[PDB]
């Protein structure tokens, strides 16, 4: 059907085996002092995390204080400055011999490829660099509404000096 | 190879999160009334801390089970309703997931 | 003429009962 | 479209008496028991009536090809479309249904000339007999 | 939870006290001695 | 949880504004508790009143029968 | 604010987006008048270099581009720290500008009273 | 007095208590989580929640 089953373990595990989880989980507990599955209780027992601290699925893998970068960017630089004189190239090829023009078409790509594989170790290093930018607005948010407070409380203040020394004089 | 009970259970998780799928299972008399499914699904609750919670591809489902279950004590009745209530509540609902999680 | 139109009685709420089968290939 | 033209008028008074009966029993306080009766009984043969004006023109309704309008935009009422174009009974009625398959015993697929037809045979007369016998009964006593 | 409380205007405050008290009980018959009362009690 | 200085406020309201009018001398006996503020006319009546804000008039509160 | 990454990508997809129109403008005319066709190409060709400046005014831009992320983390610990002694200095200041508020509310009522007996004392 | 009573009553509508707890709460919630994983996570769901602009 378009909506697989529910997983088969589902249906065995009645109240009364939740209630009966305890002293079975103790028992095994003192027995014990891939799962095989010998009882239908079993399945209750917290699940294992795999020792390769690995997960598979759909054909792909998955798994301290926030809690030379001039060369990158001088390879960067250079590596733009090569992009553009080969793409005046590969057009000059274009209008002598365009019949070979593809032959440094990928090449260029593959110059593009290396800035975007630059771009991809670079987002580690970004992605949790948001969490700073965030940092100094909720920073300077709250300084600007502490400032206000001081500033309104302040000017109270004044205003309640002022006061007295009015009725002072009137006294 | 035979997956481990780890990626079927991960996977239903996340596919609860789909409205569809909750419409089909809530449609059958059994499932609702057999104890067996509600169970899983107060077993299931454990999935909310680490690192458990890092594994999750969709939090949303997160809620959705947490909805599901304040449905042992809603009521079957609110099927119908389910679809627009998701639709009208689903900007609230993802702003108190981004407070449980982005803050 | 017309004594009184009917009232809008839609029930968008409704689910709908559309048995879904043949999805697999 | 004459016959769909009746279906229509008089499926809409149905309805019209529907939101009535519905509009006088929204009353916090209910009214005298015979103002219901009353109700009830004339909008229940009025569906009666929406019953057999429904039987008798099977034949236009049947011959008739539903299709939308090239004028209708399905891309923004595909829901008001498949709101309309779906017909399955609530499950109440259709469990209700298959609960009175089981608790009959009727099932409608493979019933062939053995047992089940001398029983079919042997209900005919049982009915035929009753009727005769109240006839003699009604006719024994004057009631005029 | 105190948050909410502490933080919505009173012109808001006073429906929320009715509907906790229920209707009849206006918003100001209660007591100063009897809310430091229920105070004690809820205290404990 | 605010009740307590919101009833403080309501009674500082209500005698700030009995003040601004000149209160007959039969009324001079008043009370002053719980955001309300009583008049107790004995053998006549005991009328319990009390205001929303400061430029808002006064309204009925209760009433009792002596 | 629009964060200084997305604008990176907004700009290298400009630029994408600019080559391949330039591109797709000679395929097509390759042949119109030589002189607006030059025209045309040198004001492309302008536009190729100043994106190619915006290109390098951004990349050399990020905030912290020339500095090593572990001191960024000492810095932002830092911060957290400070962070919780300024919202430990602002829990004193709010509970002193209470304190003068009930003491305000305190003479405010004496005042009050004062006033009361007073012009109810004749 | 009617102008420092709304004094008073404006620097009153400006937060006491609540705010601390609610510090707190924020200090022991960031404490109790690692950077590492939040990181991860955030960037394994930026393909999902962010839209990008070419997909049709």
């Amino acid at each position: 059907s378009l909506y697989p089953p529910p997983p088969p373990y589902v249906k065995f595990f009645t109240q009364s085996n939740l209630e009966k989880l305890p002293k079975y989980k103790e028992k095994k507990a003192a027995s014990a002092k891939e799962e095989e599955i010998t009882c239908a209780l079993d399945y209750l027992i917290p699940p294992p995390m795999p020792k390769n601290q690995q997960y598979r699925a759909f054909g792909s893998i998955w798994q301290e204080n926030e809690s030379n970068y001039q060369y990158k960017i001088q390879e960067l630089r250079k590596l733009l400055k090569s992009l553009l004189l080969n793409y005046l190239e590969l057009i000059g090829v274009l209008s002598i011999n365009p019949d070979m023009y593809e032959r440094k078409v990928e090449n260029i790509r593959t110059i593009l490829v290396n800035i975007h594989h630059l771009l991809n170790e670079y987002r580690p290093h970004q992605s949790r660099e948001s969490l700073i930018m965030l940092l100094e607005e909720q920073l300077e948010y709250k300084r600007g509404e502490i400032r206000e407070i001081e500033q309104v409380c302040k000017q109270v203040h004044d205003k309640l000096t002022s006061i007295q020394d009015t009725l002072r004089t009137g006294s | 190879p035979l997956p481990t009970r780890f990626e079927v259970e991960l996977e239903f998780i996340q596919s609860l999160a789909n409205i569809q799928y909750v419409t089909y299972l809530l449609t059958q008399q059994q499932i609702w009334k057999s104890p067996n499914f509600k169970n899983y699904l107060k077993y299931l609750e454990y999935w909310c801390n680490p690192p458990y919670s890092q594994c999750i591809v969709y939090p949303n489902c997160l809620f959705i089970l947490k909805l599901l279950n304040g449905f042992m004590e809603s009521a079957l009745e609110g099927l119908d309703e389910l679809p627009k209530i998701i639709q009208l509540q689903g900007p609230q609902w993802m702003n108190e997931m981004v407070e449980r999680w982005a803050n | 003429p017309s004594y009184s139109p009917t009232s809008p009685s839609y029930s968008p709420t409704s689910p709908s009962y559309s048995p879904t089968s043949p999805s697999y290939s | 479209g004459q016959a769909l033209d009746a279906v229509r008028m008089r499926l809409a008074q149905l309805t019209h008496s529907l939101r009535r009966i519905r509009d006088e029993m929204s009353k916090a306080e209910l009214p005298q028991w015979y103002t219901l009766q009353s109700q009830l009984n004339v909008t229940l043969s009025q569906l009666v009536s929406v019953t057999s004006t429904l039987q008798h023109f099977q034949e236009t309704l049947d011959s008739t090809v539903v299709y939308p309008l090239p004028k209708f935009p399905t891309t923004s009422h595909e829901s008001l479309v498949t709101t309309l174009l779906r017909k399955k009974n609530i499950p109440e009625v259709d469990e209700w249904m298959k609960y009175v398959r089981e608790t009959s015993g009727v099932t409608t697929a493979l019933l062939k000339d053995e047992e089940i037809e001398k029983l079919l045979q042997q209900d005919r007369e049982i009915t035929n007999w009753a009727r005769t016998t109240f006839r003699n009964e009604y006719g024994k006593h004057d009631f005029k | 939870p105190h948050e909410i409380y502490g933080s919505m205007p009173l012109e808001q405050l006073i429906p929320i006290i009715l509907r906790q008290r229920g209707p009849g009980f206006k918003f100001v018959d209660l007591n100063e001695k009897e809310l430091q009362n229920e105070i004690k009690q809820l205290g404990s | 949880g605010l009740i307590l200085q919101r009833l403080k406020d309501l009674n500082l309201t209500v005698s700030i504004k009995i003040a601004l009018m000149n209160i007959p001398k039969p009324l001079n006996s008043y009370h002053i508790k719980n955001g309300r503020i009583y008049f107790t006319v004995p053998n006549e009546f005991e009328i319990q009143l009390s205001t929303v804000n400061r430029q808002s008039p006064l309204f009925f509160v209760d009433l009792k029968l002596l | 604010m629009t964060d200084r990454l997305t604008q990176l990508q907004i700009c290298l997809d400009q630029m994408t987006e600019q080559f391949c129109a330039t591109l797709n403008y000679i395929d097509k005319n390759h042949g119109v008048p030589p002189e607006e066709f030059s025209n045309t190409i040198d004001e492309l060709s302008t536009d190729i270099i100043l994106k190619t400046r915006q290109i390098n005014k951004l990349i050399d831009s990020l905030p912290g581009v020339d500095v090593s992320a572990e001191e960024q983390l000492r810095k932002i610990d830092m911060l957290q720290k400070k962070l919780v002694e300024v919202e430990d200095e602002k829990i004193e200041a709010i509970k002193k500008k209470e304190k003068l508020l009930r003491h305000v509310d305190s003479l405010i009522e004496d005042f009050v009273d004062g006033i009361a007996n007073s012009k109810k004392s004749t | 007095l009617e102008i420092l009573n709304e004094c008073h009553d404006e620097l009153k509508a400006l937060p006491l208590e609540q705010v601390e707890f609610e510090k707190n709460t924020i200090l022991q919630q960031r404490s109790k989580i690692n950077s590492t994983e939040l990181l991860d996570y955030a960037t394994k769901l930026s393909k999902f929640t962010k839209i990008p602009p070419t997909f049709d």
